[PDB]
RNA sequence: UCCAUGGAUCUCCGAUCGGGAAACCGUAUCCAAGCUCCGUGGCUAGUCUGCGCUCUUUGGACUUUGAAAACUUAGCGAACU
RNA sequence: CGAAACCGAUCGAUCUAGCCAUGAGCAGGUUGAAGAGAGCUCUACAGGCCUUGGAGGACCGAACCCACGUAUGUGGCAAAA
RNA sequence: GCGACUGUUUAUUAAAAACACAGGACUCUGCUAAGUGGUAACACGAUGUAUAGAGUCUGACACCUGCCCGGUGCUGGAAAG
């Protein structure tokens, strides 16, 4: 209920209301998520829009009705990230895991999914961080080498490794001395 | 008291009387005993040593007996290469080809300022990702920023990298990474090491005690 | 003063073995068949857990096979323990603890034991055994066994299905070893 | 359900490198993805693998043919 | 006396600098800049320069959003009858 | 006009039941457990007597704690004396 | 006669032969123990480890404790259906 407005108030108070023109306000109104999330633990995980549900449990012969709930299939997992070169520990539903499979990884899911669908302030933070790192990677290039240079640089690295080992052992024995 | 326990191994704890954190009884028929102090016992004994049994004492916290033991043992021309066999540029990995910032204020700049620090990055904390170099992993590579004017081909030994074969790391957390991004926010003659151990049967003072390690 | 004691142990090492070093601790892989031990670790380097009460001891039955030993515990059950886990040679001290007896009610209060009321001396609001006029156990020729205050039986070999499943899983894992 | 992946090296029963193959999601997500033995079959990574393998295997073919 | 407008002074809790038996206690925030007075050190000694704090002006560093009847939109949701 | 009751949300362990921490209290007088030590006795340990000793949900009995019997009181001195 | 004993109990009509008790037996628990409370985290059990923890019945001490697994529970079992 009015989650978009309560998140927009926090973002405005962080960034300064003088900084934003009315067109930027109109554009920022359409990126802040306006979804219905009430449960506390869904604001701390990647649930992809699954929520709890409260309903009736009905008996077979008598038809008697008593309250019950359906919970999403939350699992705690480690997902590999290509630009961070490491695992991220999340609490994902299997629905979110299947969407990650379709997208091609957690990073590609964060890039592909727009801002309104992230559902969460932490989701906005993570999408922003991954986008900034990919924009950093978008301005780099690598240069490869010929096998003769491969051999030359391998020999140079061997020389520096053995010289560093000799100097470290000499420094250790002289400090012992 | 006749024999106060050693003050370096005495700890103080209260009684629960079967009451949990909520204050309600969970274990019945307990409470109202005598006062006790807790003794710290070496239950690991992982350090390999030699000892002399000094005394056998009384421990109210357990049925057996404990024993105090004192322990008696334990600048060169680098291969600068000017020849490159090919250039690969990561310009489609963002997924959307766009220009580079240093001006209108944009949504991405607003979200960068709203989640930035309270007061390039491809080094130190995380370094170069392995993905870039995935078509051929055992090849020496030199990452460099793409320049508007054509760059130089001179490459020293410090600027060339190769993931060896060891790497074909740590792990971030989804909800507790923002806080960490935010800045983190023999002795002398008058001394003798002693420990408390569980005494065995037929173990009196003056005897030898061994701790053995794998061989 | 200390080197003399080390030298005396070194001379006595000819006359003793690992099975006549009462009170010494060594890993289970170094011991022999028929060794009487106590204070067995379950995980290497965690601490002694298994045989710690007064007068109790365990016995080694089998040599290390695939790095595991078979040990007979004071309850009579046999277990397969990792051979890198330490133990202590001998029997735990004060073996006469189980034959001493009290003579008055206050000796139980000195140890912190409060009085215990039988369930047959209660009301139906408190115990499943309570109720009835005169001395009565509140089940007849069509009742049930003796029960705990929360309804579970306590005679005839009853144990809960969780414990049955866990012990069956452990025994089926230990049979293939 | 199965996934499409692109091999970066030679896996014994899967095939040679540079080739798209179908694997189980639990195989790819837990084994091949963290060890960089396969990449998802999306267009950016297919282009990356194709060009890098072209540049290196140009040298490899130049050495092997002559 | 009184009225209109503008000013000077303007204790404390609620309450937010920290603690707390509400109306009490403890508190020179921190760091660059340039200016009168102050004291001390050093020169070949004359419109000679170089070191400090206290208090003053202008910025920027930390954070203090905050109340409120009914209406609105959401979550959970009885029993008597 | 009138129930006994049922349900939701809060207030109560300053009385009372149990427990935790830190303090305090028990006039006076008896009885004499274990242990220990001189003269007898045993091959010798061991045993008997005597001396010492001061244990106990021990004995008698005030302060203190309780409330077993009778009488008084019954809008009482008192909704329990 | 009843209860072995010292104790405890219906504040305010019942202090007892009722409750407790030291002692006896049976069943479960191999330690991330069983058991208890909570949706869960977690806590007690326990900085304990089968000479230990929990449940049930009987109730010092002496002599004893016979027959029945058809019933109600509890428990073990390779298959076929
Ligand atoms: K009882
Ligand atoms: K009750
Ligand atoms: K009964
Ligand atoms: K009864
Ligand atoms: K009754
Ligand atoms: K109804
Ligand atoms: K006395
Ligand atoms: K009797
Ligand atoms: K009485
Ligand atoms: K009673
Ligand atoms: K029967
Ligand atoms: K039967
Ligand atoms: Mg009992
Ligand atoms: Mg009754
Ligand atoms: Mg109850
Ligand atoms: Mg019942
Ligand atoms: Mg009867
Ligand atoms: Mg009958
Ligand atoms: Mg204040
Ligand atoms: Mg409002
Ligand atoms: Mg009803
Ligand atoms: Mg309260
Ligand atoms: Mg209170
Ligand atoms: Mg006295
Ligand atoms: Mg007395
Ligand atoms: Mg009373
Ligand atoms: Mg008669
Ligand atoms: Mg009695
Ligand atoms: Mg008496
Ligand atoms: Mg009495
Ligand atoms: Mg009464
Ligand atoms: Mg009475
Ligand atoms: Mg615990
Ligand atoms: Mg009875
Ligand atoms: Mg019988």
């Amino acid at each position: 209920a009015f989650r978009g407005k309560e998140m927009m108030k926090k973002l405005v108070k962080k960034v300064g209301a003088e900084n934003i023109t009315p067109e930027l306000k109109e554009k920022l109104k359409a990126c802040v998520p306006d979804t219905k999330v009430v449960m506390g633990r869904a604001k701390r995980g990647l649930y992809a829009g699954r929520h709890i549900q409260y309903g009736n449990r009905v008996s077979e012969d008598g038809g008697n009705k008593s309250r019950r709930c359906w919970k999403p299939n939350v699992q705690e997992k480690r997902l590999f990230s290509y630009i961070f070169d490491s695992h991220i520990k999340v609490k994902v539903t299997t629905h979110a895991l299947r969407c990650i499979d379709k997208a091609g990884g957690i990073d590609e899911y964060l890039l592909k999914t727009p801002y309104q669908k992230m559902d969460t302030e932490m989701g906005l933070y993570w999408k922003t961080k991954v986008e900034a790192r990919y924009a950093e990677l978008g301005q780099m290039e690598v240069a490869f080498f010929n096998p003769e240079d491969e051999a030359k640089l391998e020999q140079g690295f061997k020389d520096l490794n053995i010289a560093k080992k000799d100097a470290r052992r000499e420094a250790r024995r002289t400090f012992r001395k | 008291g006749r024999a106060r326990a050693l003050r370096q191994f005495t700890l103080s704890t209260g009684k629960s009387a079967g009451r949990n954190s909520s204050g309600r009884i969970t274990v019945f028929h307990r409470g109202g005993g005598s006062k006790r102090l807790l003794r710290r016992i070496d239950l690991k004994r992982s350090t390999s040593s030699m000892g002399i049994v000094e005394s056998i004492e009384y421990d109210p916290n357990r049925s057996s007996q404990i024993a105090l033991v004192r322990w008696i043992k334990g600048k060169i021309l680098e291969p600068t290469t000017n020849t490159i066999s090919g250039l690969f540029s990561f310009s489609f990995l963002p997924g959307k080809v766009d220009k580079r910032k240093v001006t209108k204020t944009l949504v991405k700049d607003v979200f960068f300022s709203a989640f930035s620090s309270p007061k390039l990055a491809f080094a130190s904390s995380f370094d170069f990702p392995r993905i870039p170099v995935a078509g051929v992993s055992t090849a020496f590579f030199a990452p460099r920023m793409r320049q508007k004017v054509r760059g130089k081909s001179t490459f020293s030994l410090y600027e060339v990298q190769k993931w060896r074969t060891h790497s074909i790391k740590a792990g971030l957390s989804w909800q507790s990474f923002r806080r960490q991004d935010t800045l983190g926010l023999a002795c002398k003659v008058d001394r003798a090491p002693v420990t408390y151990i569980i005494a065995s049967h037929q173990l009196e003072a003056g005897k030898m005690v061994m701790n053995c390690d794998w061989s | 003063q200390n080197k003399t004691l080390v030298a005396e142990m070194e001379e006595k090492m000819l006359h003793m073995d690992i099975n006549s070093m009462i009170g010494s601790s060594m890993p289970l892989g170094m011991m022999r068949i028929g060794t009487i031990i106590h204070n067995i670790e379950m995980n290497p380097g965690q601490g002694a857990k298994l045989v710690r009460a007064a007068g109790t001891n365990a016995k080694i039955l089998k040599e290390p096979a695939s790095g595991k030993c078979l040990i007979k515990l004071p309850s009579g059950d046999t277990r397969w323990i990792n051979a890198r886990c330490r133990a202590t040679i001998g029997t735990v001290s004060n073996p006469s603890h189980g034959v001493k007896k009290l003579y008055k009610a206050g000796q139980s209060r000195w140890l912190g034991i409060r009085p215990k009321v039988r369930g047959v001396a209660m009301n139906p609001c408190d115990h499943p055994h309570g109720g009835g006029e005169g001395k009565s156990k509140s089940s007849g020729s069509r009742g049930r066994t003796s029960v705990s205050p929360w309804g579970k039986p306590c005679k005839g070999g009853y144990k809960s299905a969780s414990v049955k499943k866990k012990k069956k899983r452990l025994a089926a894992r230990e049979a293939k070893m | 359900r199965k996934l499409e992946v692109i091999l970066t090296t030679g896996i014994e029963k899967l095939g040679k490198g540079g080739e798209t193959v179908k694997v189980a999601p639990g195989y790819f997500r837990n084994h091949l993805m963290p060890k960089l033995l396969a990449v998802p079959n999306i267009d950016k990574y297919a282009h990356l693998i194709r060009e890098q393998r072209k540049m290196r295997n140009y040298e490899e073919v130049k050495e092997e043919v002559k």
